[PDB]
């Protein structure tokens, strides 16, 4: 606000609220993995080097 | 009588009783 005017009330509190809209969107990517080296993981091996 | 190998190999790990012990991971669902 500027009150430098002496005949001037801005008529507003200047609380103005203000609605926005929200904009949701997919993040999908195709992925995979073996699960025949996976079984190497699944047995925990430790017999030799 | 005959001697024979006893182990598969030496590379492999134990168990000698191999695919009846792989079963039961499946139905859940010294060296």
């Amino acid at each position: 606000r500027v009150a430098s005017g002496a005949g001037l009330p801005t008529s507003r509190q200047t609380t103005i609220m203000v609605t926005k809209y929200s904009e949701k969107s997919p993040i999908t990517i195709p992925f995979e993995l073996s699960a025949a080296c996976l079984t190497y993981l699944r047995e925990t091996f430790e017999g030799t080097i | 009588t005959v001697s024979a190998p006893a182990t598969y190999g030496n590379f492999v790990l134990s168990p000698e009783n191999a695919v009846t012990a792989i079963s039961y991971h499946s139905i859940l669902a010294d060296s």
